[PDB]
């Protein structure tokens, strides 16, 4: 099910193998790369059910 | 078996490196070093 | 070094290609002619001698551990590095102190006899690196 | 529990209950490698919703004797389990000229393990004699077929004609008696083979000991649940003809899906036991 | 195979015959060990051409039947690998005084194997018994040979009498009835010592089974030839002092050397189809 659910968003695991990074990404980190190209600038937008 | 007897040398070498040492280490000490998995074979629920 | 043994050559090709590279870093980099030599040969003895022991110093408490865990909680670590694991309440079939403390203590030195042969002499502990990142100060040498 | 008949003497149920008694002792386990059983059901001489009765009471009978007495494959299965690993060890020691074949035969042998589920038990011995043959040819250093999609065909290597036929002939008794297993084929010891092809050898004699078992033991319980099935396709019909009570209290017997032999565990019992209220619905004498 | 002779009434050869099918089952496996059956040969009671081709087809005809039963190896040869393997497994194991001269005493030890040919096995028990026995030795701290030369005689380490008075009877039972397959596997094992070296005694026995067999495979069909090519030179001086048509026939009959198998089978089987020929050489009645 959780497999569904990660393609379902269309969020990547975080690898399909287990290097330090991943272990680093539990630690506490920048899990998101900078985009490629952002025109725009900085984006941000929450939620509130 | 009986006795675990210490085995004291004293070592000069131009090596310094750790890697490098403990190496060629093993050549002169690989009786003693066949000694201690064989403690290990010998007598299980016992961890030298 | 593992993977070529045991395996058909043309086989080793497809994992040296995967390995050779490096992405860590932003950086790429790749190993130029990682030959397989008598220098691996006794590297991949201390690592092979060290890959046995440590299943022996290992306590039974110890190795079941991780299979376990699995029973009440869950998480993203423990999911991904149980695939890699073989397919196959409870009490302890015994708990004894002075001789689990002793487990533990043996199993630490075979670890260092393994980490160390990826582990290298550590020569500087760089503080402050300067902005232009062509130079930086640097500790221990030696 | 006694099985019942209409018009059929004495002195015919005799014989067939004895059939039912030492079927094990009696060679060629089967109904249709004795047809003369067929000849004792009065076929021809008698109506023909007798004749599908004493029919269907057989099939019942020889069904439920099968599911009574019940193959004992883990005898020989744990023995083909020792035998299984000890195959794998010579292998280590043994060098090939391509040291990363010979693992991928060894490393589901020494996979091997042993579900409660015997369905598979039938696919389990093939990996097994994928694991073997392969890698006795391997020793021989004959030539493995390269044809895509073609496993290699499972039999004894390397044994003379007279060989051959002795021990393979063993196996053509095994399809008809999977019960008084009788081996005692043993003279397949080096001598001039080598060590790794002799326990080749015995792990296929093994290996062809268990699939002819359960080929025929998913075959004979196949057969016999289709002709049950059949017999009711037509009784049905030939019941249709009447509408009397006792014509038709049978039919309500008959509503049961026969699927499986769960359901002719409780048929035959309730056909036993109530039998006595229909017995004059079939002419007789 | 269709042996034949002259002066024997039907009696004496009924007695023949049957000596094919009861050779199994006779104590003491020597032909010299039954003067009895050298008794039926007529001697001093028919002239002596056909007392002396009396024991040639005799002989022959121990000697064909020797051969067509082989010593029975079976399992019993496969049954010292067993053994072995038990004894290579904790050589690696229990600590010795020295290291690279007992790591070659392991190895060589793993060497062991079985050839093709059967005149050759004799070769790898002779070698890798003698590696083992040392090896024993060695966990006792027993002193071993420094004399220049000298092979150590088999030697069972820390037995006691009461088994070496009745083990040496197996030695010399088997050797007494060559054609006996006794496994022989008796309480070996013991509290005393080691399990390393109590493996080496049920090993080193196992060698000593294998040897006394090989050697008395050796001791008949290495004698027979010896006394065939006696009675043979003995018998040409006979035969040529007549001169005749039959008479010297005989005489190119025994120019066949008696040496190696095939050669002396050839001897038998040329003079089956020609024993017509020269009958009439031999006085009978």
């Amino acid at each position: 099910v959780d497999r569904w659910i990660r393609h379902a968003a269309g969020v990547e695991r975080p690898q399909l193998l287990d290097t330090e990074t991943i272990s680093m990404l539990t630690f506490g980190s920048m899990s998101e790369r900078n985009a490629a190209a952002t025109v725009h600038g900085q984006k941000a937008a929450c939620e509130l059910i | 078996g009986p006795e675990t007897r210490p085995g004291i040398y004293v070592l000069t070498s131009s090596i310094a490196h750790w890697q490098t040492l403990v190496d060629v280490a093993r050549g002169k000490f690989a009786r003693e070093r066949c000694s201690f998995v064989n403690r290990r074979i010998t007598r299980p629920r016992q961890i030298p | 070094g593992l993977f070529s043994l045991d395996r058909s050559y043309e086989e080793v090709k497809a994992a040296v290609q995967q390995l050779q590279t490096i992405t860590f870093r932003d950086a790429t980099f790749t190993i130029p002619d990682p030959v397989i030599d008598q220098h691996l040969l006794i590297d991949m003895k201390t690592a092979c001698l060290s890959m046995s022991m440590v299943a022996n110093l290992a306590s039974e408490l110890t190795m079941t551990y991780v299979r376990k865990l699995a029973l009440e909680d869950s998480s993203m670590l423990l999911v991904k590095c149980q695939e890699l694991l073989m397919r196959l309440p409870a009490r302890p079939q015994h708990v004894s102190p002075d001789d689990e403390i002793a487990r533990l203590s043996a199993l630490f030195v075979m670890l260092r006899q393994l980490d160390d042969l990826i582990r290298e002499q550590v020569v500087f502990t760089v503080c402050d690196v300067s902005p232009d990142n062509k130079s930086a100060t640097c500790i221990f040498k030696g | 529990m006694s099985l019942q008949f209409i018009g059929l003497q004495r002195r015919d149920v005799v014989a067939l209950v004895n059939f039912l008694r030492h079927l094990t002792q009696k060679p060629d386990v089967d109904l249709e490698a004795h047809p003369k059983i067929l000849k004792k059901c009065g076929e021809k001489r008698l109506h023909r919703r007798t004749v599908l009765f004493n029919e269907l009471m057989l099939w019942l009978g020889y069904y439920r004797e099968l599911r009574f007495h019940n193959p004992d494959l883990s005898s020989v299965l744990e023995e083909f389990e020792v035998r299984c690993v000890a195959v794998a060890r010579r292998g280590y020691t043994y060098p090939f000229g391509d040291r990363g074949k010979a693992r991928d035969h060894l490393a589901v042998l020494d996979r091997t393990e042993f579900d409660t589920d015997v369905r598979h038990d039938a696919e389990i011995v093939e990996r097994a004699l994928v694991s073997a043959v392969i890698l006795a040819k391997m020793s021989v250093r004959e030539t493995l077929v390269t044809a895509i999609g073609q496993t290699e065909p499972i039999a004894f290597v390397h044994l003379k004609d007279t060989e051959v036929q002795r021990i393979e002939e063993n196996l053509e008794g095994v399809r008809r008696n999977m019960f008084c297993v009788k081996p005692l084929d043993l003279n397949l010891d080096r001598h001039a083979n080598t060590a790794l092809v002799n326990a080749v050898n015995k792990l296929v004699y093994t290996g062809r000991l268990i699939m002819n078992v359960r080929r025929s033991w998913e075959e004979l319980e196949r057969k016999c649940l289709a002709r049950i099935q059949e017999r009711c396709k037509l009784l049905v019909k030939e019941l249709r003809m009447c509408l009397s009570f006792d014509s038709n209290y049978c039919r309500n017997i008959l509503k049961h899906a026969v699927e499986n032999g769960d359901s002719a565990d409780t048929l035959l019992e309730l056909l036993i036991e109530d039998f006595d209220i229909y017995v004059d619905s079939f002419p007789q004498s």
